[PDB]
C-alpha cells in the first residue's frame, strides 16, 4: 500500500546490501493486531510481479495466523480468488493464483465453497477456450490438494474426462489434462467402468505435438503413463503394444536429447516388471531386438568421440560409475528383460539373432556383439549349461586384437561377470585362454591403471574357489604381475599387484612352497616401506599379510620371527580406525601361532588393543569398522596361553556392555565375540593352573551363564537367531558337567530352546508389517530348521540316565510329524539325523523309546535318495552297542533289517553304515549270527573308500577272537586289495599280522600277496 | 554492450558448501574458517564461449537464523538454479523431494542440476544405486569435486545449452 511498492519497483531487479539487511524493518515487524486486507492483502490490485510472493507472505502468515480469524474472512478471499481467476494476464500470474487456491483449501475439507462446483459446471461446458484451459488448471492442482478425499466425485471426474476426450487442441490444455491425472493416478480405483480409453491416441498425439515443442512435457507424460498402472487394472492389459511400438519409432527420431531414451526405456522396464507373458501371445521380442540393435551400436550424428574414447583418461582417479548414456541404461534394460522372465525358451529364439549380432568387422559391430554377451550373461545358465558351454571360446579371444581397445575391455568386463555370475562354468574350458590373457594384458604397461584395475577385479576371482586345480597354473601366473611387481609406477599399480598376489595367495594356499623364496625379497621390500603418501597400500599389505599368516602356518616360523614389532611399530604416526583395519588380525594369528612366544610384545599390544573399542565413533554404515575390531577378539580363542587372564575382566564386561545396540551388525558381531570366551576359558582351564585360578575361573564362567541365558528367548528378531544358536551350542561343546551346577539349565533351558523350535517360535508371526526397508528376506527361517540340527547334540550325551535324560520324548510326537510322507528328503535327512545324536548320546533309557519307535524307522524303511537316512542306518548298530538288556529284547529284529536291499547298493555311505551297524551287533554279544553269509557278503562289496567315521569299526574286528577263523580267505583278499593307501588312523596296527604265524592261509596265499607284500 | 543477461540464483541448506562454491568460482581457493552464511550478495561472473565473455548473476542466499522468514523472495524471477547435497549424511537426499516440490510451487519448469559437493572424501556413503530419484523425476546430475575443480564449466555449460537449445555452444 504505497510505501511497500516503492520498496519492490526498487529491490526486484537486484536488491542492495543495507535493504538485504533491513529485513524486519522491510518486513515491518507485521504488527498483526486485525489486519483483515488492508496490511494483509494490500488488495491484491498492483503489478502481478510483486503480487505472486505478496500472495506467498500472506501464505506463509495465514498458516498461522488461523487462531482469532472472524467468520467475515473467507467468502471475502475466495471472492477474491474468483475474481484473480476471471482477471489473468500473464500464465505465471494464473499458476501462482491456481497454487494459492490449492494451498487455501488445506482445510475446512469438503461441506463447503459449492462455487468451485459450478466453475467444474462451467469448465466442463467452457466453449471460451481460454477460460477452459484456466478451469482445467485449476480443478487440476484443487485435486492435488486433497489426494482422495472426494471418492464420490471420482466418477463424475471419470465422467470430466469424458469432456476431456473431446478437445484435440492446444498443448496448453493437453499439458493441464495429463498432469490432472497424473494426480489422479494415486487414487487406485482398479473398480471403475473398464470403458476408460481414448486416452492413448490423445496422448500420442500431444507427445506428437511435443516433440517440436517439449521434450519433458511428454516425459511427465509417461512417469504419468508408468504410475496409472499399479494394480489389476482391466484395460491395460489387452491393446498395450501399440504405444511401445509408437514410443520407440519416434526414438527413432535422434535429433532428441537422450532423456527421451532415459524415460522409454525405464516404462517399458516397468511395464516389464508389472507382467511379461503377453509376449508369450505375440512376436513382439524380436522387433524389440531389431528397434534396440542400433541403439546398441549407435553413432554420434557428427562421429564425436566417444567420453571412453580418450586415450589418457587420467581424470576421476576415485571412482566414476556414470551409466547416463544411452548403451548403459540400454543394456542393464535389456538384461533386466532377459533375468525377469523365466528361461524356457526365449534364448535359442534369439541365437538366430544371436549369430547375426556376431558379425563383428566394423567396431560399432563388436561393442554391439560384446553387450549381448552381456545381456546373455545372466545368474542363471541352464540354457549354455546343456548346449554350447563353451559358446564363444574364440570369439572372445577375437576380441583381444582389436584396434579400438575397448572391445578388450568390454570382453574384460563380460568375462568378469561370467566369472561372478554363471558359478559352475568356472570350470570349464579355460585351459588356454587365462595365460593369453594374462599375457596380452601384462603386455600394454602404457599407465592406464583403469584397465589394469578391471583386469585385476575381473580376473584371479574365480580361479580362488578351485583349489586343487590351480597347482599346474602356479610358475605362469608369477611373470604376470611380475611384470609390473616392484617398478616404478602409480601408487595404484603397486595396490593391484599386492591386491593380486594375495588373490593367488588365497587360492594357492600352502602350495606357495616351489616359488616363494623369490616372494621373500618382494615381502621384505614392500613390508619395509611406508610414507606420507603410500597408506592404501600399506594397509592392502597388511590384510594380505593376514592373508598369508592364516593360510600357511608353521612351514613359516623363520618369517615369523620377524613382524613382532615392524608393523606394530608403523601406527603411531597416524591415528586412524581407517589405518588400524585388520592390524588386529595380523599380531592374533602371530600369538596363535606362537603360544608363549608374544611374551616380550604381549603388554604394548594389549594397550593398544584396549585403546580400539573404547572409541566413541559409533556411541551400509560408517560403525562396520567397530565390526572389524569385535572380530580380533574372536581369534583370541584359538591359542593365548593364559596371558588374558587380567586382560579378559579388562574387556569382557565392556564388551558386555556392547551386547545391546540398535545397529544389527555390531550385535552380532558381539555376539559371535561373546561366543569364543567359552573356548578361552576352557584352553586356559585345561592347560593346568593352581586351583584357585579353577575357582576363579569357574566363578567366571558362572557369571557368564546367564548372559547367554537370557538371550534364549528374550530376542525378537530373525538375523542373530542363527548366531545365538551356533555360540550356544560351540559354548557347550567347550565345556561339560561344569556348566550342570545351576539345576536351572538342566530342564528349564531345554524345554524353553524345544518350545522355541518349529511352533509357538517368537519369530515366527505375521501380524506384524514391514513399514521400514525391507531386503532380499529369502525366508531364511526354513534352513534354521537344519541349523537347529546341531542344537540338539550340545551337550546332549550328558546325562546318561539323568533326572532330565528322558526329555527328548517331549519333543518326540513332533519328529513324528518330520517322519510323515508330506516333506521333503532334507527334512527326512535332518529327522533322522537328529535322531541320531539323541540316541547315541543316551543308553537304556533311550533304548526303550528308539525301541518303540522302532516300528516308525521300519516305515521310513529305504527312500529313493543316495544318502539319506543313513543316521539311523548306523544307529541302529550305535543302540546296539547300547541299551543292553534292550538290545537283548529283540534280537529278531536286529538281525536282518531287510538285508536283501544290499543288492539295492548304490552309494557308499549306506554300505559303509549297514557294515558297521552288522559289525556292531555281531560284536555285542559272543553268540550265534549270519556268521558266513552276510559276513561273506558285506567283506564281498567292502571297499571302504569314503569311510571317514567308521575306522573304529574296523579297528574293533580285528583280533577279536561264538565261531572262529569263519571266512579267512574273504577277509584276507579283501585286506590285500586294501593295501597300502592314504593316510590312515591307529586302524591298522595289529591288523591281524601276527595271527598269521593261519596254517591255510600260509599254504594258500590268497591269489599273490608277494606281489607287494614278499614278506610282511 | 553485451547483450546476454542471465541471473543465476542457487539454493540449497544453510552451511552446505555454497559458500564455499562460489567462492572456488571467483578465484579457485578454499578457506579455512567456517562462517555461517546469511543475507545475499552478488558475485557477478563472466565466462569464456564461443559468443565470447558473457556475464551471469549470484545471489549468496542462506542463513536459517532470522525470525522472518524471507526464504520465498528471491525465487522469483530466476530462471536457472542448483541444489547441493551432503554425501556423508541421509537427511540431505530426504531433503530433496523437499527442494523439488518447492521449486516446481515457485516455477512449473526450470533447469536444475543435481551437484553433491565434499566428494573429495575417501570414503563415500551416498552409494551410487541409491542416487535414482532424479532420474524418475526427470532431473538432470553432475558431480562436483572439492578439489579438482571437476566440472568447474561443464554444468554451466549445460545451463548454456537450456539456455539456447542449439548444440553449437562451445568452450
Ligand atoms: N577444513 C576444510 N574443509 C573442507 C575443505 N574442502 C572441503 N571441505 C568440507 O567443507 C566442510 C566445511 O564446513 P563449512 O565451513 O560449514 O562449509 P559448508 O559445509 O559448505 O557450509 P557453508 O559455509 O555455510 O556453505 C568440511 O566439513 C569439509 O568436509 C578444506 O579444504 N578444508
Ligand atoms: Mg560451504
Amino acid at each position: 500500500a504505497g510505501l511497500e511498492q516503492l520498496l519492490r519497483e526498487l529491490l526486484l531487479p537486484d536488491t542492495e546490501r543495507i535493504r538485504r539487511a533491513t529485513e524486519q524493518l522491510q518486513i515491518v515487524l507485521r504488527a498483526p493486531a486485525a489486519l483483515p486486507a488492508l496490511c494483509d492483502l494490500l488488495a491484491s490490485a498492483a503489478d502481478p510481479q510483486i503480487r505472486q510472493f505478496a500472495a506467498v507472505l500472506t501464505r506463509r502468515r495465514l498458516n498461522t495466523r488461523w487462531r482469532r480469524l472472524a467468520a467475515e474472512q473467507r467468502e471475502s478471499l475466495k471472492s477474491l480468488i474468483l475474481t484473480a481467476l476471471q482477471r489473468e494476464t500473464e500464465h505465471c500470474v494464473s499458476l501462482s493464483l491456481a497454487q494459492l487456491s490449492a494451498t487455501i483449501f488445506r482445510k475446512e475439507g469438503l461441506e463447503a465453497w459449492p462455487q468451485l462446483l459450478q466453475l467444474l459446471q462451467h469448465s466442463t461446458h467452457s466453449p471460451h477456450s481460454p477460460e477452459r484451459e484456466m478451469g482445467l488448471l485449476l480443478l487440476s492442482v484443487v485435486v492435488t490438494s486433497r489426494p482422495e478425499a472426494f471418492q464420490p466425485h471420482h466418477r463424475e471426474l471419470l465422467r470430466l474426462l469424458n469432456e476431456t476426450l473431446g478437445e484435440v487442441g492446444s498443448p496448453g490444455l493437453l499439458f493441464y489434462s495429463l498432469r490432472t491425472l497424473t494426480t489422479m493416478a494415486p487414487y487406485l480405483s482398479t473398480e471403475d467402468v473398464p470403458l476408460a480409453r481414448m486416452l492413448v491416441p490423445k496422448l500420442i498425439m500431444a507427445m506428437q505435438t511435443l516433440i517440436p515443442i517439449d521434450e519433458a512435457k511428454a516425459c511427465e507424460a509417461l512417469e504419468a503413463l508408468d504410475e496409472l498402472l499399479e494394480s489389476e487394472v482391466p484395460v491395460i492389459t489387452p491393446y498395450l503394444s501399440e504405444v511401445l511400438t509408437f514410443c520407440l519409432e519416434v526414438a527413432r527420431n535422434v535429433a532428441l536429447g537422450n532423456a527421451i531414451r532415459i524415460r522409454i526405456l525405464c516404462c517399458l522396464t516397468f511395464l516389464v516388471k508389472v507382467k511379461s507373458k503377453a509376449l508369450l501371445k505375440n512376436r513382439l521380442l524380436p522387433p524389440l531386438l531389431h528397434t534396440l540393435f542400433p541403439i546398441v551400436a549407435a553413432e554420434p550424428p557428427p562421429g564425436q568421440l566417444d567420453p571412453e574414447d580418450q586415450d589418457s583418461e587420467e581424470e576421476e582417479l576415485e571412482i566414476e560409475l556414470m551409466g547416463e548414456t544411452p548403451k548403459h541404461f540400454a543394456v542393464q534394460v535389456v538384461d533386466m528383460l532377459a533375468l525377469h522372465l523365466p528361461p524356457e525358451k526365449l534364448c535359442p529364439q534369439l541365437m538366430p539373432m544371436l549369430e547375426e549380432a556376431l558379425r563383428s568387422e566394423s567396431p560399432y559391430q563388436r561393442k554391439a556383439g560384446l553387450l549381448v554377451l552381456a545381456v546373455l550373461s545372466d545368474g542363471a545358465g541352464d540354457h549354455i549349461r546343456q548346449r554350447l558351454l563353451p559358446p564363444l571360446l574364440q570369439i572372445v579371444c577375437k576380441g583381444l586384437e582389436d584396434p579400438s581397445q575397448v572391445v578388450r575391455n568390454a570382453a574384460l568386463f563380460a568375462l568378469g561377470q561370467f566369472s561372478e555370475n554363471l558359478q559352475p562354468h568356472i570350470s570349464s574350458y579355460s585351459r588356454e585362454v587365462m595365460p593369453l590373457l594374462l599375457a596380452y594384458l601384462k603386455s600394454v604397461p602404457l599407465g592406464h591403471t583403469h584397465h589394469l584395475a578391471k583386469a585385476c577385479y575381473a580376473l584371479e576371482n574365480f580361479v580362488e574357489n578351485l583349489g586343487p586345480k590351480v597347482q599346474p597354473y602356479l610358475p605362469e601366473l608369477m611373470e604376470c604381475m611380475l611384470q609390473l611387481l616392484r617398478n616404478p609406477s602409480s601408487p595404484r599399480a603397486k595396490e593391484l599387484a599386492v591386491s593380486a598376489l594375495g588373490a593367488i595367495a588365497t587360492a594357492a594356499q600352502a602350495s606357495l612352497l616351489p616359488y616363494f623364496p623369490a616372494i621373500m625379497e618382494h615381502l621384505r621390500e614392500f613390508l619395509l616401506t611406508g610414507r606420507e603418501d603410500l597408506q592404501p597400500v600399506q594397509i592392502q599389505s597388511l590384510e594380505t599379510l593376514g592373508v598369508l599368516a592364516r593360510a600357511v602356518g608353521e612351514p613359516m616360523r623363520p618369517l615369523a620371527e620377524e613382524c613382532c614389532q615392524l608393523g606394530l611399530g608403523l601406527c603411531d604416526q597416524v591415528d586412524d580406525p581407517d589405518l588400524r583395519r585388520c592390524t588386529y588380525s595380523l599380531f592374533a594369528a602371530l600369538s596363535g601361532l606362537m603360544g608363549e612366544g608374544l611374551a616380550p610384545h604381549l603388554e604394548q599390544i594389549t594397550t593398544l588393543m584396549l585403546l580400539s573399542l573404547r572409541s566413541t565413533e559409533g556411541i551400509n554404515a560408517f560403525f562396520d569398522e567397530k565390526e572389524d575390531t569385535c572380530a580380533a577378539v574372536g581369534e583370541i580363542s584359538v591359542n593365548t596361553s593364559v596371558a588374558f587372564l587380567p586382560y579378559m575382566e579388562s574387556v569382557f564386561e565392556e564388551v558386555f556392555k556392547l551386547l545391546e545396540c540398535p545397529h544389527l551388525n555390531v550385535r552380532k558381531a558381539a555376539h559371535e565375540a561373546l561366543g569364543q570366551f567359552c573356548c578361552a576359558l576352557h584352553k586356559a582351564c585345561q592347560s593346568c593352573p593352581s586351583e584357585p585360578n579353577t575357582a576363579a575361573l569357574q566363578a567366571a564362567l558362572a557369571r557368564v551363564v546367564p548372559s547367554y541365558m537370557q538371550a534364549v528367548n528374550r530376542e525378537r528378531e530373525r538375523q542373530v537367531v542363527m548366531a545365538v544358536l551356533e555360540a550356544l551350542t560351540g559354548v557347550l561343546r567347550s565345556c561339560g558337567t561344569l556348566t550342570l551346577k545351576p539345576p536351572g539349565r538342566l530342564a528349564e533351558l531345554c524345554g524353553v530352546l524345544k518350545a522355541v523350535l518349529q511352533r509357538k517360535t517368537a519369530c515366527q508371526d505375521t501380524d506384524e508389517e514391514e513399514e521400514e526397508e525391507d531386503d532380499d528376506q529369502a525366508e531364511y527361517d526354513a534352513m534354521l530348521l537344519e541349523h537347529a540340527g546341531e542344537a540338539i547334540p550340545a551337550l546332549a550325551a550328558a546325562a546318561g540316565g539323568d533326572s532330565f535324560a528322558p526329555f527328548f520324548a517331549g519333543f518326540l510326537p513332533l519328529l513324528v510329524c518330520k517322519t510323515k510322507q508330506g516333506c521333503t528328503v532334507a527334512e527326512k535327512s535332518f529327522a533322522v539325523g537328529t535322531l541320531a545324536e539323541t540316541i547315541q548320546g543316551l543308553g537304556a533309557a533311550s533304548a526303550q523309546f528308539v525301541s518303540r519307535l522302532l516300528p516308525v524307522l521300519l516305515s521310513t524303511a529305504q527312500e529313493a535318495d543316495p544318502e539319506v537316512r543313513s543316521n539311523a542306518i548306523f544307529g541302529m548298530g550305535v543302540l546296539a552297542e547300547h541299551g543292553g538288556h534292550p538290545a537283548q529284547e529283540h534280537f529278531p529284529k536286529l538281525l536282518g533289517l531287510l538285508f536283501p536291499l544290499l543288492a539295492r547298493e548304490r552309494h557308499d555311505r549306506v554300505r559303509d553304515n549297514i557294515c558297521g551297524a552288522l559289525a556292531r551287533l555281531l560284536m555285542a554279544s559272543p553268540t550265534r549270527k549270519p556268521e558266513p553269509q552276510v559276513l561273506a557278503a558285506l567283506l564281498h562289496a567292502l571297499p571302504l573308500k569314503e569311510d571317514l567315521e567308521e575306522w573304529v569299526t574296523i579297528g574293533r574286528l580285528f583280533s577279536f577272537l561264538d565261531q572262529v577263523i569263519d571266512v579267512a580267505p574273504e577277509l584276507l583278499r579283501i585286506c590285500s586289495l586294501i593295501l597300502a593307501d592314504n593316510k590312515i588312523p591307529p586302524d591298522t596296527k595289529a591288523a591281524l599280522l601276527l595271527l598269521l604265524t593261519f596254517q591255510a592261509a600260509l599254504g594258500s596265499l590268497p591269489v599273490d600277496k608277494a606281489q607287494e607284500l614278499q614278506a610282511v | 554492450g553485451e547483450v546476454p543477461t542471465f541471473k543465476l540464483v542457487l539454493v540449497g541448506d544453510g552451511g552446505t558448501g555454497k559458500t564455499t562454491f562460489v567462492k572456488r568460482h571467483l578465484t579457485g581457493e578454499f578457506e579455512k574458517k567456517y562462517i555461517a552464511t546469511i543475507g545475499v550478495e552478488v558475485h557477478p561472473l563472466s565466462f569464456y564461449t564461443n559468443f565470447g565473455e558473457i556475464k551471469f548473476d549470484v545471489w549468496d542466499t542462506a542463513g536459517l537464523e532470522k525470525f522472518g522468514g524471507l526464504r520465498d523472495g528471491y525465487y522469483i524471477n530466476a530462471q536457472c538454479a542448483i541444489i547441493m547435497f551432503d554425501v556423508t549424511s541421509r537427511i540431505t537426499y530426504k531433503n530433496v523431494p523437499n527442494w523439488h516440490r518447492d521449486l516446481v510451487r515457485v516455477c512449473e519448469n526450470i533447469p536444475i542440476v543435481l551437484c553433491g559437493n565434499k566428494v573429495d572424501v575417501k570414503e563415500r556413503k551416498v552409494k551410487a544405486k541409491t542416487i535414482t530419484f532424479h532420474r524418475k523425476k526427470n532431473l538432470q546430475y553432475y558431480d562436483i569435486s572439492a578439489k579438482s575443480n571437476y566440472n568447474f564449466e561443464k554444468p554451466f555449460l549445460w545451463l548454456a545449452r537450456k539456455l539456447a537449445g542449439n548444440p553449437q555452444l562451445e568452450f
